[PDB]
């Protein structure tokens, strides 16, 4: 019979055609590949079609040219595979970027719903995991089994990473779109200004307030990663306040460079420069005058900084 | 689809646990 | 009696509890069972009053039952909050360990308890701390949402810890993970190039945000272009401002030896060149390959160089 006999004919070299795919032989691939079976799929297992198995054996080159000769790069197997869960599965990086430059879906999902990020997760294919990260691939979609990218990845470490690519890739793109409120969800559980739960202190309260010898290194570090410079606890006392009440003049000047606001009220209605008065802090007290301090401001309690101060404050103070 | 999943074409290039000895929980409730 | 006693105390029973409780058996142990003592069994079983009175009357926060729990491992894998205050307060120790090494955070995590979760940190419990499986607090939260908030709170509360030693090296360690630097790991461009480089109308308030929260304002990408560097080549001018306004190197220089204002003046930005000068750019730089930013440019921008 004509028809059956073509069919055969087909059949053996769409069987050749997977082969060289398979193998990488360009040869034998250019010599079989014709608009008819660019796409065709295996008769056993999966059916997949030449690209899967390029993509799965690393053949760079056989892929390339499949592509420039129209193959789908969205082709399913029967499992629902598409050949970038191929080349990911086995942690095939210049594959994997050659799929996604030709529009790979990031996220496909097969029919169990694993990701190719499942894939290179759950083998341990570090560098196609940072690879699928920064093309928007997302470790936390889960499959059919209830388990996430992150679940899959044998190692903490790649776990670890995993999660902090996700979310820098996310953060990225975000602002890429400039997308305020993703940005803001982002960035939502950056640590610079975590506060002491009952008394509301942040880290730059606790550097000003330390007696050890790189203090003004440690401030200076935490308001360049973004530490609040202004930031009140529980009893409304800013940083200034802080290193004002026990003469931390090295930190203080720091804090007057990132914008401290001088005049600023504690729970007591006194600035930084009441506390240095009352506790006898010469030398404070010039600095934050020089840094522009308003002397006249009334406490709470009815009281200027030169009407809390010894002698000494006093003189300072009148000079303004 | 709850069938097992072939394998990927390609090549590189009360006790705490019933089953194993964790130890026990520890007595109260989350709503007595 | 005994049994009375602990039955009291499991059930809530503050009349009974108090007919029978006596110097000699505030601290008695279950004769069978897991051998729980009044105050574990007050603890698990939510009898907060129970469990001010036991302390008051000479209970044993330390008491263990057969497996080497503390009561503080009841209030805790139970979620009761208030016990768990009460019994960190009377001197219970935050990291006892049963005879699995299982700690009361282990237990809280494990249910996910989070508010009694946060409590434990705030009191200095320890969530890498491994049980006899090398499981971890962390490990045990069956949440993501838990496990990040878990990392979260204790990275927080390290980092204060760390800045009150002015530990320069401890303080970095804690904050390795900030995201808000983030480079892209090819491109190494940050957030701030992403933002500056946007066409979406937002753009100026990202851009501002992410300053605010710690971004570099000089950060270098792959090309050692700045964020200004990027804005300015694509007369993004509103961006520009929000980059001088937080201290932006106006006269950085690329891998060319060019500033902004040399990008500016190539393609063409009449206003965009102005304003950089008007921010302080220096216009007689020249670049690595011998060009003012004035002999790189059209007429006009020959023009708005010399005003």
């Amino acid at each position: 019979d004509p028809s059956a006999k073509a069919v055969l004919t087909g059949e053996y070299k769409k069987d050749e055609l997977l082969e060289a795919a398979r193998s990488g032989n360009e040869e034998k691939l250019m010599a079989l590949l014709t608009p008819l079976n660019v796409n065709c799929h295996a008769s056993d297992g999966r059916k997949s079609t030449p690209l899967h198995l390029a993509a799965g054996y690393n053949r760079v080159r056989i892929v390339q040219l499949l592509l420039q000769h129209g193959a789908d790069v969205h082709a399913k197997d029967k499992g629902g595979l598409v050949p970038l869960h191929n080349a990911c599965s086995y942690g095939h990086y210049e594959v994997t970027e050659l799929l996604l430059k030709h529009g790979a879906c990031v996220n496909a999902m097969d029919l169990w719903q694993f990701t190719p990020l499942h894939e290179a997760a759950s083998k341990n294919r570090v560098e196609v995991c940072s690879l699928l990260l920064s093309h928007g691939a997302d470790p936390t979609l889960v499959n059919c089994h209830g388990k996430s990218a992150v679940d899959m990845a044998p190692t903490p470490e790649l776990r670890e990473r995993l999660t902090y690519e996700f979310k820098g890739h996310s953060l990225l793109q975000a602002a890429r779109e400039a997308d305020l409120a993703k940005v803001k969800k982002t960035l939502a559980l950056e640590i610079i200004n975590f506060k002491q739960p009952q008394s509301h202190e942040t880290a730059l309260h606790c550097a000003v307030a330390s007696l050890h010898p790189k203090r003004k290194q440690v401030a200076e570090l935490l308001l360049r990663k973004g530490a609040n410079v202004n930031e009140k606890n529980k009893d409304f006392m800013t940083p200034l306040h802080v290193a004002a009440e026990r003469a931390h003049n090295d930190v203080m000047e720091v804090l007057h460079k990132h914008g401290a606001k001088m005049n600023a009220l504690d729970s007591l209605g006194q600035t930084a420069l009441h506390r240095a008065a009352l506790a006898g802090h010469l030398q404070t007290c010039r600095l934050l005058l020089s840094y522009g301090s308003d002397p006249s401001i009334i406490s709470l309690q009815g009281f200027t900084a030169a009407q809390m101060g010894n002698e000494a404050v006093q003189q300072i103070l009148s000079e303004s | 689809e709850d069938a097992p999943r072939p394998p990927v074409p390609g090549e590189e290039g009360t006790p705490r646990r019933s089953d194993l000895d964790l130890g026990y929980e520890p007595e109260g409730s989350a709503s007595p």
